[PDB]
């Protein structure tokens, strides 16, 4: 019947879910930390003034 | 919420519905009986209350047969058959029976049910129509839809996925006649076109795809492939989503001029796909070759007016700019003078996902073009040149005369698309002194 | 006291305003939930600057969030920072301009800048003493373009007085993602003349260029092309938030700035940008940084600025330092490159000192440029636009909204008499 | 043109490979200290589905300081339109998620919710405790009529959690329903109370201020208000434990006044041999049938 | 006289096109909410 | 407490009381034996015996006993109490005059004995439903003997009247308009409202939303019950907006001649076409408004209307139901006469409507019914006084009446009592 071959239900496919995780995460980029921040100091090494 | 319907008409269109459809459940994971086991979920499956869901659809065909295979096909359960409609005669390769009698009894039921669709819809976006100019009732009734379909709705924007005669090869004899005949129509009732033949894609699969005994239905899936990437921008969230406003503002620089070629890449299979690296530049070069054209014309032997650029799935910025600085920096590549910037990039995330039992292998990272450019004028020259040789004896005009409709709107449309190949002519001339 | 509203318009703005609104809730130590997690006292004594204060020691943003297309606000809301920004912050309608100025400015820009001018005028009246406004959008799209542009001619009638700062994102001709661009770019900088105080041309060339030889980052997205741009943000009010040997603000530096009111057109830097590699065998010094800023290498504008002459030009140092190396510096690079200055002008350096470094560093710079060079940018826009206008292509968009032609005439009209006096300056 | 993985020492790797290690030296170090969002997760919800053994009701009749389970049988609900879930609804504590990765803090207020599971275990078993106010020692008779409240611990060691409500107003309602909403506090006050009632309206009176059963169908009606312990079985709620249901306090009724299977609630018991299962998984007694020969000789 | 009269209708139908403009953008705040 | 009698006449009457009884047993959970399962909303319809059994409070008449005996061995026997149903040993046959003057006085006190000990048990009898037809003989004559003799036993209460007009094309009938022109005299002087439907119209309707290509009385009795359903139900069930039988007349009749309303239904749809739409309340208003799924053979495109009632049931919100009204109003071929400004009445009811088997709705969570005045339900009148005339002319067919014992200054008077009625329906549709 062509059609109907074709068009069988046939199951036990799912569509992904985590591709476009990735992808936004990789549009995301690196954090600020890998981004800016030198010689490891913390949060508190330079508030005085 | 963004929405768009689709008004398939004939077999053409209700079998590119079939396919078209079919991927759109298969990608949103909804069985095919209408229920489910991160966007749209409402621009093409309205949900009901009890989860299950109903397409934005409406296919008509003025023959039965088409559409009760589908009636008793595997998604019998998924379409509303009030949406389906059908006619005991068909026009059988005939403007005049498509559009002035026949076509008469039944557009104001299918008028009735798009206005109740609509009255479903929120905001519509738009409404893409499928069709073939060779068709009797693709031709006649989708012209006769469409002129009151724009006066019903003035602002909505209207897109047109025709199955434009290969040069060489088709099916029919009086074809060139109804593609002459829909013209008029799809000239001052429309916004844009994607005339595609059907030559066009046999050579692609015989070349890339390794299948040399293909299907209709191995178009089909490939023509449900580009609208389904087309329509992916509002389907999904993206960085650079491009709607149909979006991309008809950089599609048409004038009114009368609304006729891009659709182009798509990759299109390889499992075998040939195993091995050879799939990257942007490639992509975006095999997009630029003219052996991967839809439409049975050269671009080398015109200069492009406009490109829209979709890309979707694993796709950088940096890459695209790269990929286009490349294909700038080309002399084979022309542009008509006026247009120093060219490009529409829009970009989607989710790659695109593969029919099994079809053709296409799994691929990560997809793009197509929609160009507007000005070698698809010498197709419209050919289609003049056999409608003038079978015009001019008078062949064929009997039937068309005996139905009811006047035989010098024959030369008028003759006329019109003389006209309009020469504002195309026009376009292309170039003042540069 | 003296308080900035942050005006939030298209996608670019709305995505580089969440960016922005990251470093600045970064800082001032306070947690994505809205409460404040920092150690210093000096942190919380001006927060009243960005923040505004609500029951329960929760801070919100004094900020407007403005898009036609609803499309992008829910990627916001979905950020690490989505739970920040009040909803009634957020104003939306429900259809897109599809990269039309005058749809955006015109047509449905009309039916939303009534909820737009109500929300600002709340924050108007709520703090005591503005200091002014300060917006973000893109000139090549259709809202900021359109939209964000029509706030600016109606928030000028409303405020004289305030200042008003533009940090807008200027189309790149090397790399173009729209043909329309050149029509929304005409019909905004025509715009934004009359009604600027001070405008930061961005563009997003040179921003690809920075990550790629200066970074060396392989695969820079968006995402870090949205962080220079919020370390800029907070270098020019680093001074009005905070102490130091030589305190400034938006007004000191614009008066310092503005010689005839045409020429408000900048070129903004950001000092501390080496490599991933390069982490610890690199000093953190006075000198190498001012041998960062004055290079071409460095800059975010679409433009070598050796091809003109600095007007005017701003150094504004963020941390601790002694005083003497920067006025050597500023002297000494003053008098090698005394041929890239104008000579009318003497003393052409503007130096401001906060003493509070940014977080994750001991020592910052922030350089906002005058120059000649800034015209090379605008002349070749016209070179687009001309090109476009003589075959009157793509124009029927605009028609079709009620507009006329002599608005395309008279934007270039406007734009050509800005280069031919501002050429006259550099000769 | 030729782009290539990670080890291939190509190109632009000297960087990657530097920016590899630092963000594998701060993995490391969130590892070490124990500061993992994997971590955080599994000990957090570990604590959350710990199981435990429930109370045995000797005299078939429940007591404070039992520990029991909320459950509402699947009645035979033909009446039921759209899609609603079936099986034995259990009422369990439900977290904000969002909020338990924002904060490792204990979330209050609570919210309660319906999983169709009948397991016991950490997020579903309610201790029976005292009014408070009134002196109801523990081992006594529950009583019709009698204030009583349900607690649970979570978290922390010493949580007390009481489920209450109150006569809503505009600025509180539940999240979907928009009628009035139940959740979990710490604090004691006298919104906290719950009464049972007999399930026949007509009975109600007689059977007022009697021993209360166990495994057996009631009504549970909140003192200060008057509402009752309804669950939508039309609105569905997903969390990261998966499809949950959504309960609220206000009382429904049919066309001949009598409360809808909705507002049906059942207390649960331990099973006396297997102490992991509850009385409504104990084992039926295998016999074989004679009442079709029996009616065939009549 | 007729011209007046069809003037004094389409101000009428402004009103029930804000009432249904407005009920729309709820069911849009609601359901940007939930996602 | 509210309490409502029915006075079912005829073939039509009877078979209609099957329909809408079955229906009335199902919703408040009668067994068809009467008792309740052992496992007060009833009160209106039903009455309690000693028994604790539900006995209806309806008076099934009719001139001949086999349309009634079928009630006597269906599976409601033992429900309905023997002295209710009347029947008698011959019938009109299909002529006014013979139930009128020569058979109907032989059972009028019978009827209207019994009605008394019916109003009697009531204590607060909200009023009258009567149910027949304009072609039958007993439908026609005796329907109109009674409601003369009803007006002369209780002045104040009300008689809602349900009736079948001819249809403009079917015909089950030949002398039918004799039938349906001399008996409206009576319902004009002794109506307070009246439900005129046609069978045709309902034809189409079944065979459009149903799918059922063919039709029978049930499938147009189902629909019927479902209409009188919903009208009471804001009677027996607690609704936002209860309105009663005295309410609606109020908002629905401007003036004492003008009382013909026209019904409607909506959704009735297939399980099938209940599968693949989602039914809002504003998808079940339009359709109340199209005249494709009117009930009458009339389209309100020809006219204006005067006055609607909007009978709302299911799970409905109070602030939809004003987004609906309100998008109604914002269409011109929807029209109203210009001393209605305000054209509404609405209310609202809890329960939806219920199931029942071997049926053709499926079970849906809400529905709408309608009660609209127009003054295009006037054009119907014109057909039946076209057909009138063209037969009075050759005085076909009056040997029959005149031989019942009829005077036949009826016939002229009867035609003219309608022209009047034509010409101040036409006084309506002028506007000042
Ligand atoms: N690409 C593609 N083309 C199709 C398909 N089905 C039909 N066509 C084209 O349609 C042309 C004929 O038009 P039809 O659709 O068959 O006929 P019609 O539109 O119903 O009009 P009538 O012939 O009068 O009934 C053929 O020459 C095909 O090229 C299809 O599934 N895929
Ligand atoms: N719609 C509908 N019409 C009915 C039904 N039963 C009878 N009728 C109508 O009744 C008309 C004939 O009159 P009947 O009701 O059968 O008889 P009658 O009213 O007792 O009067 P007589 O025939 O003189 O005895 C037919 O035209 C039918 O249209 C019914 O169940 N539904
Ligand atoms: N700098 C920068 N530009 C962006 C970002 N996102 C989008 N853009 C640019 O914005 C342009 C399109 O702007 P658009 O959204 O149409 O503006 P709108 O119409 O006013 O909303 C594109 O050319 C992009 O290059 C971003 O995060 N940063
Ligand atoms: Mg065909
Ligand atoms: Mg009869």
């Amino acid at each position: 019947c062509i059609y109907r071959k074709e068009y069988v239900p046939m199951p036990d496919h799912r569509p992904d879910f985590v591709s476009r995780w990735y992808s936004k995460s990789k549009m995301e980029g690196l954090p600020y930390k890998h981004l800016i921040t030198h010689h490891q100091e913390p949060s508190h090494r330079y508030l005085i003034s | 919420m963004r929405e768009c319907i689709s008004i398939h008409v004939g077999q053409a269109g209700v079998q590119i519905g079939n396919a078209c459809w079919e991927l759109y459940c298969l990608e949103h994971g909804i069985q095919p009986d209408g229920q489910m086991p991160d966007d749209s979920f409402n621009t093409f499956f309205s949900e009901t209350g009890a989860g299950k869901h109903v397409p934005r659809a409406v296919f008509v065909d003025l023959e039965p047969t088409v559409v009760d295979e589908v009636r008793t096909g595997t998604y019998r359960q998924l379409f509303h058959p009030e949406q389906l409609i059908t006619g005991k005669e068909d026009a059988a390769n005939n403007y005049a029976r498509g559009h002035y009698t026949i076509g008469k009894e039944i557009v104001d039921l299918v008028l009735d049910r798009i206005r109740k669709l609509a009255d479903l819809c929120t905001g519509l976006q738009g409404f893409l129509i499928f069709h073939s100019f060779g068709g009797g009732t693709g031709s006649g009734f989708a012209s006769l839809l469409m002129e009151r379909l724009s006066v019903d709705y003035g602002k909505k924007s209207k897109l047109e996925f025709a199955i434009y005669p290969a040069p060489q090869v088709s099916t029919a004899v009086v074809e060139p006649y109804n593609s002459i005949l829909t013209t008029h129509t799809t000239l001052e009732h429309s916004d844009c076109a994607f005339m595609v033949d059907n030559e066009a894609i046999y050579d692609i699969c015989r070349r890339n795809l390794d299948i040399e005994r293909p299907t209709y239905t191995n178009l089909n899936r490939l023509i449900g492939q580009i609208v389904s990437s087309i329509t992916a921008s509002l389907r999904f969230d993206g960085a650079l989503n491009v709607d149909l406003t979006e991309f008809q503002t950089n599609l048409v620089p004038y009114p009368r001029i609304h006729f891009p070629l659709a182009t798509y890449a990759p299109v390889i299979s499992a075998e040939k796909a195993y091995h050879e690296q799939l990257s942007v530049a490639e992509i975006t070069n095999a997009c630029f070759e003219p052996a991967n054209q839809m439409v049975k014309c050269d671009p080398r032997h015109g200069k492009y007016m406009a490109c829209c650029m979709l890309y979707r799935g694993d796709v950088v910025p940096k890459d695209v700019n790269a990929a286009i600085a490349t294909i700038k920096t080309k002399r084979t590549i022309q542009f008509v003078d006026w247009c120093p910037t060219g490009f529409k990039v829009g970009i989607n995330y989710q790659p695109p996902t593969v029919v099994p039992g079809g053709d296409l292998a799994k691929v990560q990272r997809a793009v197509c073009m929609l160009s507007n450019t000005t070698a698809i004028a010498e197709a419209w020259a050919r289609l003049d040149h056999k409608f003038d040789l079978m015009y001019a004896k008078r062949a064929f005009v009997h039937w068309y005369v005996g139905e009811g409709m006047e035989e010098g709107e024959f030369s008028e449309a003759r006329e019109d698309l003389a006209a309009l190949e020469k504002d195309y002519e026009e376009v292309g001339v170039d003042s540069v002194e | 006291m003296r308080e900035i509203v942050h005006l939030q318009a298209g996608q670019c703005g709305n995505q580089i305003g969440a960016k922005f609104w990251e470093v600045i809730s970064d800082e001032h130590g306070i947690d994505p939930t809205g409460t404040y997690h920092g150690d210093s006292d000096l942190q919380l004594e001006r927060i009243n600057v960005y923040y505004n204060e609500a029951t329960g020691g929760k801070y919100v943003p004094r900020a407007v969030l403005v898009d036609l297309e609803p499309g992008t606000m829910d990627s916001v809301r979905s950020g690490p920072f989505g739970q920040i920004f009040r909803p009634d912050n957020f104003v939306f309608g429900q259809s897109g301009a599809g990269n039309n100025w005058a749809k955006g400015h015109y047509t449905e820009g009309a039916e939303l800048v009534d909820s737009v001018l109500d929300v600002v005028r709340k924050e108007a009246e709520s703090c005591d003493c503005l200091q002014g406004f300060q917006l973000t959008h893109s000139l090549g799209g259709g809202t900021g373009s359109g939209m964000g542009t029509l706030l600016i001619s109606k928030i000028r009638e409303e405020y004289p007085d305030r200042i008003m700062n533009t940090f807008s994102v200027v189309p790149s001709p090397k790399v173009s993602d729209t043909v329309v661009e050149p029509y929304n770019a005409t019909l905004s900088v025509h715009q934004l003349v009359e009604n600027t105080d001070e405008t930061y041309c961005i563009d997003n060339e040179a921003l690809y260029d920075i990550c790629f030889r200066t970074l060396k980052l392989t695969t820079p997205t968006y995402g870090d092309l949205n962080h220079l741009v919020s370390a800029t943000m907070s270098g020019v009010t680093t001074c009005l938030r905070f102490p130091g040997q030589l305190n400034a603000d938006l007004r000191k530096l614009a008066v310092n700035m503005v010689p005839f009111p045409r020429l408000h057109f900048f070129m903004p830097g950001f000092a501390p940008l080496t490599s991933r590699g390069s982490q610890q065998y690199r000093a953190l010094t006075v000198p190498e940084l001012t041998q960062q800023m004055f290079d071409a290498k460095n800059m975010m504008a679409a433009c070598d600025p050796r091809h003109g002459r600095y007007l005017t030009v701003a150094a504004v140092f963020r941390g601790r330092m002694s005083m003497k190396e920067v006025d050597e510096q500023m002297l000494n690079v003053q008098n090698k490159n005394s041929s890239y200055f104008v000579e009318w002008i003497p003393n052409n350096v503007k130096t401001a000192v906060c003493d509070i470094p940014p977080r994750g560093l001991k020592m910052s710079a922030t350089f906002i440029g005058n120059s000649t060079a800034i015209q090379e940018l605008f002349k070749r826009i016209s070179e687009q636009f001309t090109a476009m206008f003589r075959r009157k292509a793509f124009l029927h968009w605009y028609t079709g909204e009620g507009m006329d032609e002599m608005e395309f005439t008279e934007a270039e009209s406007n734009m050509n008499d800005l280069v031919s006096e501002y050429q006259q300056y550099q000769d | 043109q030729n782009v290539y993985g990670p080890g291939v020492r190509m190109g632009n790797w000297n960087e990657d490979v530097y920016l590899e290690e630092e963000r594998m030296r701060h993995f490391l170090e969130k590892r070490e200290k124990g500061e993992l969002l994997i971590q955080r997760n599994r000990r957090v919800k570990k604590n959350i589905l710990r199981p435990m053994q429930l109370s045995v009701s000797e005299d078939g009749y429940v007591h404070y300081g039992d520990k029991v389970i909320i459950v509402n049988p699947d009645q035979v609900l033909g009446e039921e339109a759209g899609k609603f879930m079936r099986g034995d609804l259990s009422l369990c504590m439900s977290p904000d998620e969002v909020k338990a990765q924002l904060s490792d803090d204990l979330e209050i207020p609570c919210g309660v919710s319906a999983v169709q599971t009948i397991a016991p275990m950490g997020r579903n078993t309610f201790t029976i405790l005292s009014d408070g106010a009134n002196s109801c020692e523990m081992g006594q008779v529950v009583v019709y009529g009698q204030n009583f409240c349900l607690g649970i611990a979570a978290g922390l060691e010493g949580k007390m959690l009481y489920l209450t409500s109150d006569h809503r107003t505009l600025l509180k309602s539940s999240l979907k329903s928009g009628l009035q909403e139940v959740t979990l506090t710490d604090e004691v006050t006298h919104l906290n109370c719950w009464q049972a009632a007999f399930l026949d309206p007509q009975l109600r009176l007689e059977y007022e201020g009697f021993p209360v059963r166990a495994n057996e169908k009631i009504v549970i009606y909140h003192r200060h208000t008057n509402r009752a312990l309804a669950v939508h079985r039309n609105l569905f709620l997903r969390t990261y434990f998966g499809k949950e249901m959504e309960v609220v306090a206000h009382t429904y009724l049919d066309s001949h006044k009598v409360e809808k299977p909705k507002n049906q609630w059942m207390l649960v018991t331990g099973n006396p041999r297997n102490k992991s299962n509850t009385m409504l998984d104990i084992s039926k007694p295998i016999t074989e049938d004679t009442r079709a020969l029996e009616q065939a000789m009549g | 006289k007729l011209v007046d009269e069809k003037f004094r209708k389409s101000l009428n139908i402004q009103v029930m096109n804000k009432l249904e403009r407005q009920a729309k953008n709820q069911v849009v705040q609601n359901e940007n909410d939930e996602k």
